[PDB]
């Protein structure tokens, strides 16, 4: 995997030495060049993992993720260009290589082959992202949301470094291709039971599970855009791979520890829909709709089905580009109204056309439209949690209800009926932000035709 | 050269690339043994990979 | 832990012994990022004193390299020279001691009875 | 000239460019000298020669 | 650096060269007192090195390549605006008092730099002891609040205590009427807007708390305004003073190399002069500061270490 | 001070650590611990205010009731075993005033009330050689004593010390008394794996000492004590607000710094002799110490506060103090990480 | 009153110096050249060849190959009379059961 | 629209004798 790892470091000296207006265009160009370059993770076998060395492996699993997060490091920068443009040259190439470092952090936590190195990549993640978020977010609650940010997945994911440890010491390795050969049963103890909540809860906070998601409407709020893009499209999926490579170790105390962290999603999804029904504040409903469809996750990981994890995968990419464009479009409205109130600028269909039609596929995408592979994760945890059990169906489709009725009212507050009148600053869409919008949805739409690749390890 | 500020992200894939073909001739304890895919060699063959 | 292997020779920083051992390569990987940490030292010195940072003082930012890869070096032969000493302690206490280790009859799995947990 | 105060970085130090240019290769040749210098011992001491 | 605590070691004494001529004097009086001159009268019999009195661009001076920099980089005060409007809303007074006093600590620095350093005394012109004086002629005339010169006393407070005093003060004795004469044959169209009651508080805080509490710590001299004139009688004066007052005799090599490694240390003479005491006249707010501390980089010889900028020409920097 | 006599004495003040650690009679053990204190005196009461001379009276009837305990475990192990070697006591009661002896001169809580008002009360550069240099002596006693120390007490000892030095340290806007909680906390988690594996005793200790010589370093060369004072840095020194955060953001112990390295290693070492839930508590702990410290990063580096005007004189003169090995400690308290298997060098 | 303090900027147009603009940046060369940049490493190179690379997979975890392999051991149990799939997956002569 | 930095009213909480 270092053939993605040099790379991404040489992106470092590439934007410490570039001209002043060069920059942006450099670093754009050569991230769009690894990006390319990603897709010969593609090598997958029906049977075994592209296992590179004993310090990097992927399979199936970390491969569209590798991909989703290389391909969202160029679109970070174009999403960020544009309010960083009367930055200071040194910050705004400090701001381009915590990017860098982040993403350089998260290839190597998704191929890591050894558990405890992937802790320490899964937890150097937190220090690029609190530094954006606290540096260059915007309002004065950025400081608190860094705190939230980071104190929820410590005290998380401490207690995952002891587990981690102790795993180590008893079973003698935390390399996962051992783990798969000498796993042993977990039997019902309590032991057992700190021991599942100590390999679980860390990722639970970065899912986030409901009742422990309260950073998320801060922190995907008060970033910067590239802040918001890496926290909803790569970030929460942290906690999904970590999810379905650590619960091999769990089985079968899983089987009744998964019980109250189900019902934790299968209401939560229904209430932090709901919630996104009463949200004035557009970037907190796209975060709230963030917690609402990794609810889903949590349920497809927990219920460990053949057709949940390939749902959860599907749904974890196709959430990650979704909600990326959500955000991408909520920004290119705060960047002309300069605020982030939904009810404020309405009517925008009448200003904006082009603009609104990329509202209408993303709204579309959102709310879960076949054949797109939003749809297809949706339809198999769906699936997998009526063979669960059957009741669920319920919590299902009416979480389905809900999930159009914010889709579309926040299609229909923004870009339909009157538009403001006192607003007269709505310049026409540049296209650097039909680019990015284009270069969000049209590789979500491409998707469906071949699905194949964003289903995991098991299909 | 003009535009050796291109070279570094491209080259550095190229060494990066170099480093893992380096990396598979550490791995090669079990080339042509395992149960599987062994072999005899054919003439003018002397690793059955690279 | 093993204080008193090297009680009987003390500070002694590379013992004799220790020549019997393969030395770290100049393209050490670990002795390549010990000298990328002295590059950064004498980044770090240019920015701390407002100096040009790639330019100003390329003799001390190569002696920063130097002195950093001249350290790093024998530091390396040290972890290499101790941790080839723990196995060395390790097996020939494994040899010494074959009641305390004995070797384990590996049951194929047409013997071993494992529980099916049924997933639904 | 530019300043009204010659600065004490105005001109190179020469005597501390060149300890520091001599330290360095100093260093140099005696670590590339203790590095043959283990390499024939190891080979002696375990015979590949 | 030049001198250190090895330059002490290695035989550096600053005794071998504090000769009798070697008196830190200091000329005081009201704004056109004439003194200006005279000053650098006693600076030419006694051979002594003048200082001109330290105005908003002193730093400018020394720094760079000695030219006043722009108002806003240096200053961000202005004295015709405090002579236009001294009831400023934007606080133009008491900045302009803070950074004089900064200024006047920076040359007070540099006086006893050259003083311990060759051994040749330093003529200056309203030194920092002589500086709050304005400050009360201000605060009396309600030109600042009370909490500015609270800002004021706890910088002070902090500051003067680690110098020591002039050997000798000389004070010029013109009255308000003939300052205001010579003000309006000065004919500054700003300077001339000086009301009576300021040039009188000023000639109050110099007669009543100044040259009162100088008349301890050092020997005060007091002139009027004829008497000032001929330079030799305070030449005479000078020369003929039995100094026996002043921190000046408790003074060894030890706490004179102190002394000396404090004053060439110029962000530690200047480390209290921003305190964290938010006051409206002298706290900025962090995007102004960003704006023109950038801005402040981009200028030429500015952006990095005196010797290292090729924009002015510097050589060999990478070998330095 | 006469920079000879700085010179001879802080040469003593070596000599007092070094005696301390060569020596195989306990009588030099007490020698080495009365020449440290006595030649550390004055570099306490270097500027002659009276915050340093309460700050050395209570310095001194600390560490002197600690060489009186120190004295008496000593006489005691005389007694019970009538000899005077440097190793394991022979008497669980010397053993107890032993670990209480040198948990004052360390200042391990509840025997931490000295420390942040003395660091507080003396200048940056005694309160760095207070708060790293004081340290090798009494944890090198302790790393000799070990077969005779008692294992409830060395870690009600810890727990005490990383709570303590964890609550203390939010309260404070005084960058001595933060520093010095943080030595109390660091002090805690070296004395909690000292029974199990004191080669990471060795480890914690030496990435501590370069993590607090760095920022000290970097408070002198700002000449900021307070909080509110290193918040104009940013306006003053760009890169030295780097700087504090990186090595602020290592002290709290975040991967993928080097500051991780320790605690971690102490957990690696505290799991394998199947305790579980002391050093979970003792990570969850931590959690304080890095709270307090990413408060000085939001007020230093990752916002900007206001600052004054006469800022604007200090941009035209560059930093002429001496910041010595601020560069090497800077990288080697943050980059180490990756060259975590070099602790076999303290075996 | 209260500091001193640069009052708020106000928001650039992009389209006023500069009405062909991108949206990249304000000199217009730079602007048109990171337009450039993105439609043709974005779209022509990723986009289109990306899509190419992904259809042309060599088996993609060897369905295919999995399918073609089933049509010979159905053609291999139907012609011989076998079942088409056992409900054991190992032989039963090769596992010893725990006796009771 | 420009970038919330810190007032005078945040910088005086953290200049008191304690938090
Ligand atoms: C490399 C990493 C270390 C670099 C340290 C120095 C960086 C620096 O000075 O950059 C300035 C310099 C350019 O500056 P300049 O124009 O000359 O002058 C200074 C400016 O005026 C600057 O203007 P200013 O100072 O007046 O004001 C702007 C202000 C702007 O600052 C602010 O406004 C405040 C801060 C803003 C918010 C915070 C943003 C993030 C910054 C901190 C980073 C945190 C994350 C780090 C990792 C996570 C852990 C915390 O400050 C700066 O920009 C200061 C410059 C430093 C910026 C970069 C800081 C890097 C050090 C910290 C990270 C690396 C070490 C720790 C890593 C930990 C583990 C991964 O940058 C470079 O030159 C970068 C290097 C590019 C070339 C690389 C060549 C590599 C060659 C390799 C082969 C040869 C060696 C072979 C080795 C092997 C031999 C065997
Ligand atoms: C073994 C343990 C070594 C522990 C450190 C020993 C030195 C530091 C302690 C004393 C001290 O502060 O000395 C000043 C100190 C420089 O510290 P500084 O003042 O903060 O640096 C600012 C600039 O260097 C100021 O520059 P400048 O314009 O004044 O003149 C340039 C200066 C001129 O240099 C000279 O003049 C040197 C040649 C004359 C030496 C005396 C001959 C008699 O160049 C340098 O000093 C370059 C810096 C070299 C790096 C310093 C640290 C060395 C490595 C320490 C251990 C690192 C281990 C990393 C392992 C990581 C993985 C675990 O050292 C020197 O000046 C000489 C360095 C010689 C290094 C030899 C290493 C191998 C020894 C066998
Ligand atoms: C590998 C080769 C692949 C080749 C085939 C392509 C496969 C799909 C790729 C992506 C397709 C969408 C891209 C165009 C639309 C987005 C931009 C836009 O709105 O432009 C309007 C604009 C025309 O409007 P205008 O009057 O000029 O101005 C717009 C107004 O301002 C305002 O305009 P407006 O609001 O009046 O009109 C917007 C309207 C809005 O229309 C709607 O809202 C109605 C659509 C939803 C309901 C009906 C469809 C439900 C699903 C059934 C269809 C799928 C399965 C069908 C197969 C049978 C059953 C299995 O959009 C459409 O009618 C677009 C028709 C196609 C819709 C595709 C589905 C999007 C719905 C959301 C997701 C549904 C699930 C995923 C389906 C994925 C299928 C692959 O279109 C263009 O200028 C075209 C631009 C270039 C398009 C390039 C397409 C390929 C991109 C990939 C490049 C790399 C690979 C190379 C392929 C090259 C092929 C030539
Ligand atoms: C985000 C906030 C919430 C985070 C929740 C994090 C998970 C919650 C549970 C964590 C428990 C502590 C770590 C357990 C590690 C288990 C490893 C192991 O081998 O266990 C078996 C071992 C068993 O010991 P053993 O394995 O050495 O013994 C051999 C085996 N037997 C037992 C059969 C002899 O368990 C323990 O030793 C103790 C486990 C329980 C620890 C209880 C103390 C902590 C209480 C919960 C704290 C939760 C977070 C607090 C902070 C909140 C925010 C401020
Ligand atoms: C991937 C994980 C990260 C996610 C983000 C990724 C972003 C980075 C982007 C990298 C490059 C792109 C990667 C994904 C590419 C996906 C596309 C792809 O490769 O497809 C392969 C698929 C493969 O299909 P296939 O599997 O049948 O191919 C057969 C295999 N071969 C060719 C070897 C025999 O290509 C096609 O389907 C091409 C068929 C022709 C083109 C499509 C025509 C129909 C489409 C709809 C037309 C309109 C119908 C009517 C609609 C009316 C209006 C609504
Ligand atoms: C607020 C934000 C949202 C929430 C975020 C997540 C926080 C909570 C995470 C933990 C949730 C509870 C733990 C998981 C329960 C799984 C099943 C279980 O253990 O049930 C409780 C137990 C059932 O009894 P039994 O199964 O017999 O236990 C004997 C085991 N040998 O019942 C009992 O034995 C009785 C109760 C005993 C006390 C248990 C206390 C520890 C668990 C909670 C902490
Ligand atoms: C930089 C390192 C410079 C080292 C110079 C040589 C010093 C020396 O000879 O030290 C001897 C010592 C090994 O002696 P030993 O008896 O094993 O120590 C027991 C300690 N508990 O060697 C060591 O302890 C080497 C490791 C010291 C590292 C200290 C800085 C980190
Ligand atoms: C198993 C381990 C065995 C033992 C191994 C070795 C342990 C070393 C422990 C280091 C302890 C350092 C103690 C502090 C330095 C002592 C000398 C001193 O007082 O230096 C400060 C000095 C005072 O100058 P002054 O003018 O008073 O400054 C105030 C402003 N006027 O000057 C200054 O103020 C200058 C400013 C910078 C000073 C930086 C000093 C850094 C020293 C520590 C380096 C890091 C530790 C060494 C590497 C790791 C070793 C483990
Ligand atoms: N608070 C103040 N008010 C007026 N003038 C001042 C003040 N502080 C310093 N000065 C300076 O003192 C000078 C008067 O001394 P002189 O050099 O005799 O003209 C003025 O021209 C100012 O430059």
């Amino acid at each position: 995997m270092l053939k993605y790892i040099i790379p991404t470091m040489m992106l470092m000296p590439l934007t410490w030495l570039s001209k002043n207006s060069m920059i942006w265009i450099n670093t754009t160009l050569h991230s769009l060049l690894i990006s390319l370059t990603s897709l010969l993770l593609l090598n997958q076998f029906g049977d075994n993992s592209l296992n590179f060395s004993l310090t990097f492996f992927s399979d199936s699993l970390s491969t569209p993720l590798l991909i989703l997060t290389m391909w969202l490091l160029p679109l970070m920068l174009m999403a960020s260009q544009h309010h960083l443009s009367k930055e200071n040259l040194a910050r705004k190439k400090l701001f381009i290589s915590m990017l860098i470092l982040l993403q350089l952090f998260l290839i190597m936590t998704f191929t890591a082959t050894e558990l405890i190195f992937f802790y320490i990549m899964f937890e150097a993640t937190l220090v690029p992202t609190l530094i954006i978020i606290t540096r260059w977010g915007n309002q004065t609650e950025r400081l608190n949301a860094g705190l939230y940010f980071l104190f929820y997945t410590l005290a998380g994911s401490l207690p995952l470094l002891v587990a981690l440890i102790y795993i180590q010491n008893t079973m003698g390795s935390l390399n996962f291709l051992i783990l798969q050969y000498w796993v042993q049963p977990m039997p019902n103890s309590w032991s057992n039971t700190f021991m599942w909540l100590a390999c679980m809860m860390a990722f639970m906070v970065k899912m986030p599970l409901y009742g422990l998601h309260l950073w998320l409407p801060k922190a995907h709020v008060e970033a910067p855009i590239a802040g918001s893009m890496v926290l909803a499209a790569i970030l929460l999926k942290l906690g999904g791979y970590g999810m379905m490579r650590i619960t091999l170790l769990l089985n079968p105390i899983t089987d009744f520890m998964a019980y109250p962290f189900i019902m934790l999603s299968l209401w939560g999804m229904i209430m932090t829909s709901s919630i996104c029904l009463r949200q004035t504040d557009l970037k907190s409903l796209i975060a709230y709709s963030s917690v609402s469809h990794m609810a889903l996750v949590i349920v497809a990981i927990l219920i460990q089905t053949p057709w949940s994890y390939m749902g959860a995968t599907a749904l974890m990419i196709a959430h990650g580009l979704t909600s990326s464009m959500l955000f991408c479009l909520a920004n290119s409205n705060y960047e002309r109204v300069h605020s982030r109130t939904m009810i404020l600028a309405r009517g925008l269909q009448t200003l904006l056309p082009l603009m609104a039609a990329w509202w209408l596929l993303a709204s579309l995408t959102n709310l879960a439209l076949p054949p797109s592979i939003n749809l297809i994760g949706e339809l198999f945890v769906v699936m997998s949690t009526f063979s669960w059990s059957n009741i669920t169906i319920i919590l299902m489709g009416l979480n389905m209800v809900i999930t159009a009725l914010y889709s579309l009212y926040m299609l229909i507050t923004t870009q339909r009926g009157k538009h403001t009148h006192h607003i007269n600053n709505i310049l026409p869409s540049f296209t650097r932000e039909n680019a990015l919008m284009s270069l969000h949805m049209l590789p979500l739409l491409l998707l469906s035709l071949n699905p194949k690749i964003i289903l995991g390890p098991l299909y | 050269r003009d535009h050796w500020i291109h070279v570094l992200v491209p080259v550095g894939f190229v060494f990066g690339y170099y480093l893992d073909r380096k990396n598979d001739e550490k791995l090669a304890a079990f080339r042509n043994k395992s149960l599987l895919y062994k072999r005899e060699l054919k003439p003018q063959e002397e690793v059955t990979w690279k | 832990m093993m204080t008193g292997r090297q009680a009987r020779a003390p500070l002694q920083f590379l013992p004799d012994e220790a020549r019997s051992l393969p030395p770290p390569k100049l393209t050490d990987p670990r002795l390549a990022y010990i000298g990328f940490l002295g590059y950064c030292s004498g980044l770090i010195d240019n920015a701390i004193r407002r100096r040009p940072v790639l330019s100003a003082g390329l003799h001390r930012q190569f002696l920063y390299i130097t002195s950093f890869v001249f350290v790093g070096y024998y530091l390396l032969k040290r972890q290499d020279y101790m941790y080839a000493v723990r196995d060395h302690d390790m097996f020939s206490y494994i040899k010494s001691h074959p009641e305390d280790f004995p070797e384990k009859d590996k049951k194929t799995y047409r013997e071993v009875f494992e529980e099916f947990h049924p997933v639904r | 000239k530019f300043y009204i105060q010659e600065p004490p970085h105005g001109s190179p130090n020469w005597l501390k460019v060149g300890l520091t240019l001599g330290t360095s290769a100093f260093l140099w040749i005696y670590l590339i000298k203790q590095h043959n210098e283990d390499v024939l011992e190891y080979k002696r001491r375990n015979g590949l020669e | 650096l030049q001198y250190g605590p090895l330059a002490y070691i290695l035989g550096e004494k600053t005794t071998k060269k504090m000769t009798e001529n070697s008196k830190l004097i200091t000329v005081d009086g009201n704004i056109c007192s004439g003194k200006s001159k005279l000053a650098k009268e006693v600076a030419e019999k006694l051979g002594l090195k003048h200082f001109p009195e330290a105005g908003i661009h002193y730093a400018d001076s020394t720094t760079g390549d000695g030219k006043p920099l722009p108002v806003r980089f240096s200053g961000n005060c202005s004295l015709e605006k405090f002579y236009d409007d001294p009831k400023s809303n934007d606080g133009n007074s008491y900045r302009l008092q803070a950074w004089l006093y900064a200024s006047r600590l920076l040359q007070y620095a540099d006086a006893l730099e050259h003083l311990l350093s060759t051994g040749q005394g330093v003529v200056l012109e309203r030194s920092i002891y002589s500086d709050f004086v304005f400050l009360e002629a201000m605060y009396r005339q309600g030109f600042i609040r009370k909490q500015c010169v609270d800002h004021y006393n706890q910088v002070k407070k902090v500051t003067v205590c680690e110098y020591l005093p002039p050997h000798v003060v000389i004070y010029v004795d013109v009255p308000v009427s003939e300052v205001q004469s010579r003000i309006q044959k000065k004919g500054n169209p700003h300077e001339m807007k000086i009301t009576s009651a300021y040039l009188q508080d000023i000639e109050n805080v110099y007669k009543g708390t100044f040259l009162p509490e100088m008349s301890e710590k050092c020997e005060v001299l007091q002139y009027s305004a004829w008497e000032a004139e001929d330079a030799e009688k305070v030449v005479e004066d000078i020369q003929y003073l039995k100094y026996d007052k002043g921190p000046w005799l408790d003074q060894d090599d030890r706490k004179l190399h102190n002394l000396r490694m404090l004053v060439q240390d110029k962000l530690e003479v200047l480390n209290y002069t921003s305190i964290p005491v938010f006051l409206p006249e002298v706290t900025i707010g962090a995007h102004q500061s960003d704006r023109v501390f950038q801005e402040f980089t981009e200028l030429p010889g500015r952006k990095y270490r005196a010797g290292y900028n090729e924009d002015v020409g510097d050589k060999w920097i990478w070998l330095k | 001070m006469n920079p000879i006599i700085l010179i001879i004495i802080l040469m003593t003040v070596m000599l007092g650590t070094i005696i301390v650690m060569i020596s195989t009679h306990w009588l030099l053990i007490w020698i080495g611990f009365e020449m440290n204190m006595l030649a550390i005196i004055p570099i306490m009461m270097k500027k002659h205010n009276p915050r340093a001379t309460e700050a050395s009276t209570k310095y001194f009837l600390t560490q002197s009731t600690a060489s009186m305990l120190l004295m008496m475990a000593i006489i005691i192990n005389l007694m019970f075993s009538g000899q005077w070697t440097v190793m394991k006591l022979f008497n669980p009661m010397a053993s107890m005033l032993m670990t209480m002896a040198l948990a004052m001169k360390l200042g391990m809580a509840p025997f931490h009330f000295w420390v942040p008002e003395v660091t507080q009360g003396i200048p940056l550069s005694s309160g760095l050689i207070l708060l790293t240099w004081q340290k090798l002596a009494p944890m090198s006693v302790l790393y000799q004593i070990l077969p005779s120390i008692n294992l409830d007490l060395i870690l009600t000892l810890s727990i005490l010390s990383i709570t303590i030095g964890g609550w203390g340290g939010l309260n404070q806007t005084q960058l001595r008394k933060i520093m010095a909680y943080s030595s109390i906390a660091h002090m805690g988690w070296m004395t909690a794996v000292l029974l199990y594996n004191p080669t990471m005793t060795l480890l914690n200790l030496i990435i501590y000492i370069i993590m607090t010589s760095t920022m000290f370093t970097l408070f002198m060369a700002n000449s900021t004590t307070t909080t509110l004072s290193l918040s104009h840095t940013w306006n003053k020194a760009p890169i030295m607000t780097i700087l504090v955060l990186i090595t602020l953001l290592s002290m709290g112990g975040l991967p993928p710094l080097s500051g991780f390295m320790p605690k971690w290693m102490i957990i690696q070492e505290m799991t394998k002799n199947d305790s579980i839930i002391l050093p979970t508590l003792m990570a969850i702990t931590a959690l304080l110490n890095l709270y307090f410290y990413m408060r000085l990063t939001y007020s230093t580096a990752l916002t900007m506060f206001p600052s004054t005007n006469n800022m604007k004189m200090k941009w035209q003169f560059p930093t002429t103090k001496r910041m010595t090995l601020l560069p090497t400690m800077t990288v080697l308290s943050t980059m180490l990480l990756p060259l975590t298997p070099i602790l076999s060098i303290l075996e | 009153l209260r500091w001193q303090e640069d009052p708020e900027p106000e928001d650039e147009n992009l389209y006023e110096k500069n009405p062909d603009s991108h949206g990249y940046d304000k000199d217009p060369a730079v602007d048109v050249w990171n337009m450039r940049v993105v439609f043709f490493f974005g779209f022509s190179i990723v986009l289109v060849l990306g899509s190419t690379f992904v259809a042309y997979l060599p088996d993609y975890r060897m369905q295919e190959w999995a399918r073609r392999e089933a049509e010979r051991l159905v053609k291999y149990r139907e012609a011989h009379g076998l079942p088409l799939m056992e409900s054991n997956c190992f032989d039963p002569s090769k596992i010893q059961l725990p006796e009771d | 629209a420009r970038q919330w930095q810190p007032d005078v009213e945040w910088a005086e909480q953290y200049g008191g004798a304690v938090m």
